[PDB]
């Protein structure tokens, strides 16, 4: 109804970067709310009626704008400042952005890898999940060989990975491989390899029964 | 009539700058509307005669500030707390500066600023309650500290008190808030050797139409 | 002292309705509007409508009328909102806020996770992640717990009862044939722990589990 | 440095006071230090009272007096009594009702 196209989609920033994102609406408005959101948690007012700061928003925030494009700007990017951010026109039926993702870049960090075994527990029922932790690596992109090199033949394995922190800045994921118990216990060893910028030398963790 | 609406602030606490007050800086209005469970979320305090400060603040109609150059020789100038967190870190009310000691000293403070407007001036200042004996020669060494503030017709002495107090928001040491008008013409002159929470400026002060309402009706 | 509590998250079939509450408290109830907007994943935030608890002027956002239905309680102070004709479409999370006339006042509640679907609640089974001996990298040993099976959403993991609050990461769980899986890692200096305790507790309110693994070797 | 919780539904009313001693010996030979305070207050009021030595009309023999004060303290609030002397403390509290009630100056037979 006054649609909120609210667009950088992703940004990728430096400390210090100025960032500036905008938002056009699909008609006319007066004034831009702007909601900031992390992760797990509701979101919290930024930027109200246009260009005016809520509460604790730092000053490095400011917000413009006065007919269909308006925007969100920030002097210099901070690590805390990685969220994704809404805008909010308010002049009828309520709308909300699309968001963007404002993801910092840091310093590339490897990938802290350790590997488990299905738990005598699990085994019990007659099942074997072997996970694996790919923890504060950056950047975010990783690539994680699991079904044992060479047999490599990747299929039963999740994977997962937490969003950018905003503290440490970098990524993590856990894969997991699941058999049938017995299966689990009809193979050689168990290797978990991962290839990630920092090296060219995949890291590997592994336990060698079962 | 122009409805300036208190959300979850009180007058008294918009007046002060309770961080989530911060919002009314320098507003005006014909009727200030209050809630009926706004509520305070800065350090604790008190207003002897709070009726009268709400009622003139209410009729001035206006909270616009004036930051003066108050001289403060020798003592640290702007004390926060966390039970007044500004943002994410301590914080205290926006017109209020928290004297405390500087190094080891805390010296006879005995400053003056001239009333050379054509308008009445409002000077909310207050003085800092103790919880024990220890806080107060840690904060401000004396063992007694005292608050005078006077034009050249009235007067005003305060001595803090020491001792405990119903915890609130972390702390069981108050704030005890205080007023004085400045007519044209006269001078302002504070002296104080510990234990003032030392005022900004000065808020100007109008005669009008104006008031507050205590209301939970949707404008 | 603002604070809207959102009722507890669900899982209705799909068709029938859902009703979440909202209790308001620290300012009054009856002076403000309280909105709802849900959020889909990946879909952004989608006003729903609105009430004026007293009054009851409800403004329903077109896509969700005599679909969507709003009432609020004074002497609960609590509004409602209930959805019904469920479809996997309406499964998210949905926030109730008093964004007031001017909103450097609004507040947003926790949210109400709404999982939509036929399946039935499973409980979880936490497993012991911990290492077997090759340790050499032992600056700091990561160890962890895997809840394997239920439905639905969500599970919460913690390290040492609040204490472990720091080197943990929790992963999204993955969907599998309508049974969820998650796991998560927590890392604390090689020192305190070959011989010592941390335990993850993991719980899933959806079926009153609660289960505090203890890693042992 | 005492407190008391009003858990109940109602208000209550608490009569407390500060003794003045009429010389500086009687000061110390009860209270210890040369100078008492009583602070009384609930979590938003206050009310610190320093005693005034000094000799008085005698009275009943006394030329020494006793400060009557009182604090009312709403339900969920609490009460905390903090001194260092000279407090004539308190006992329990007197209800607090609001009726048709009233006090009259007279002399007539009932
Ligand atoms: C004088 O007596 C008063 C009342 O007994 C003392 O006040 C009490 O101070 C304690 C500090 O431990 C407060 O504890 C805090 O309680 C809150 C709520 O339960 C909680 O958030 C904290 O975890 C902490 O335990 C206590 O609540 C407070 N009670 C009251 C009425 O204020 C004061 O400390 C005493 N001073 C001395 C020297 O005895
Ligand atoms: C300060 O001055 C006052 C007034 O001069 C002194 O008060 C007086 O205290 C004496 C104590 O001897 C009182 O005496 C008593 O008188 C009553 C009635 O006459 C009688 O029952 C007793 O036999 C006794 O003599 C006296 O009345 C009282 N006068 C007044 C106005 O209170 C006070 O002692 C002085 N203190 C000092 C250090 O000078
Ligand atoms: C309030 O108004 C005065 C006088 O015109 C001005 O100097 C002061 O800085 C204003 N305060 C704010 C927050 O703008």
């Amino acid at each position: 109804q006054i649609i909120l196209t609210q667009s950088p989609a992703i940004m990728s920033a430096s400390p210090g970067e100025k960032v500036t994102m905008t938002c056009s609406a699909s008609s006319d408005i007066s004034y831009m709310h702007w909601y900031q959101q992390k992760s797990d948690t509701s979101p919290k007012i930024w930027i109200y009626d246009t260009s005016k700061l809520a509460s604790g928003v730092p000053a490095r925030f400011s917000g413009s704008g006065s007919g269909t494009s308006y925007s969100l700007t920030i002097s210099t990017m901070e690590a805390e400042d990685a969220a994704t951010y809404y805008c909010h026109q308010r002049s009828s039926y309520p709308t909300f952005g699309g968001g963007t993702k404002l993801e910092i870049k840091r310093a590339d960090a490897a990938p802290t890898v350790s590997i488990f075994p299905p738990s005598k527990i699990q085994l019990t029922s007659g099942g074997a999940s072997v996970v694996c932790f790919l923890n504060n690596f950056y950047p975010k992109d990783i690539n994680v060989k699991w079904k044992i090199d060479g047999s490599e033949r990747q299929n039963g394995v999740l994977n997962s990975w937490t969003d950018q922190d905003s503290k440490d800045s970098t990524y993590s994921m856990s894969s997991t491989l699941t058999l049938t118990k017995d299966e689990y216990e009809r193979h050689n060893s168990y290797t978990c390899e991962a290839t990630h910028k920092t090296s060219t030398s995949p890291i590997v963790k592994s336990f060698n029964r079962n | 009539h122009r409805i300036l609406d208190g959300i979850d602030c009180t007058l008294i606490d918009a007046l002060l700058g309770d961080p989530h007050c911060d919002v009314f800086q320098n507003e005006t209005w014909d009727l200030f509307v209050e809630r009926s469970k706004a509520f305070s979320n800065c350090y604790p305090y008190d207003v002897p005669d709070y009726a009268s400060l709400r009622s003139l603040v209410a009729s001035s109609g206006t909270l616009e500030f004036i930051t003066e150059g108050f001289t403060w020789t020798g003592v640290t100038q702007n004390g926060g707390s966390n039970a007044c967190k500004r943002g994410p870190g301590s914080g205290f009310f926006s017109r209020l500066n928290w004297l405390t000691k500087s190094g080891s000293t805390y010296p006879v403070l005995n400053v003056t600023m001239p009333n050379n407007d054509n308008f009445d001036k409002l000077y909310i200042w207050g003085i800092h309650h103790p919880s024990t004996n220890q806080e107060q020669t840690s904060l401000y060494v004396q063992a007694s500290g005292r608050v005078t503030v006077s034009t050249r017709r009235s007067q005003q002495t305060i001595i803090p008190n020491i001792g405990s107090r119903p915890w609130v928001r972390g702390l069981s040491s108050r704030i005890s808030i205080y007023w004085t008008i400045v007519k044209p013409g006269d001078v302002l002159v504070i002296n104080s050797n510990g234990n003032l929470i030392a005022p900004r400026g000065y808020f100007k002060m109008r005669t009008g139409k104006s008031s507050i309402m205590r209301s939970d009706a949707p404008i | 002292q603002v604070q809207l509590q959102q009722s507890g998250a669900e899982l209705m079939k799909p068709g029938p309705s859902v009703k979440i509450s909202c209790k308001a408290t620290g300012y009054s109830f009856s002076t403000y509007f309280i909105e709802w907007i849900r959020q889909r994943p990946g879909h952004g935030l989608e006003w729903i409508g609105e009430i004026l608890p007293g009054s009851d002027n409800t403004n329903f956002n077109e896509k969700f009328k005599d679909r969507a239905t709003f009432t609020a309680d004074t002497p609960s102070n609590t509004a409602y909102m209930q959805l019904s004709s469920l479809t996997s479409e309406d499964s998210a999370v949905y926030y109730c806020a008093r964004p007031t006339g001017r909103l450097w006042f609004s507040y947003w509640g926790q949210g109400t996770l709404v999982t939509v679907s036929a399946a039935k609640t499973t409980p979880p089974s936490v497993y012991p992640l911990a290492p077997g001996s090759a340790a050499q990298t032992n600056s700091m040993v990561t160890l962890g717990c895997l809840v394997k099976g239920y439905f639905p959403e969500p599970v919460t993991v913690t390290w040492n009862s609040g204490s472990l609050s720091s080197g943990v990461h929790t992963f999204p769980a993955v969907l599998q044939s309508d049974l969820y899986t998650l796991s998560s890692s927590v890392t604390v200096p090689s020192s305190p722990r070959p011989s010592e305790t941390v335990t993850c507790n993991v719980a899933h309110p959806a079926s009153s589990t609660k289960v505090d693994k203890k890693i042992v070797p």
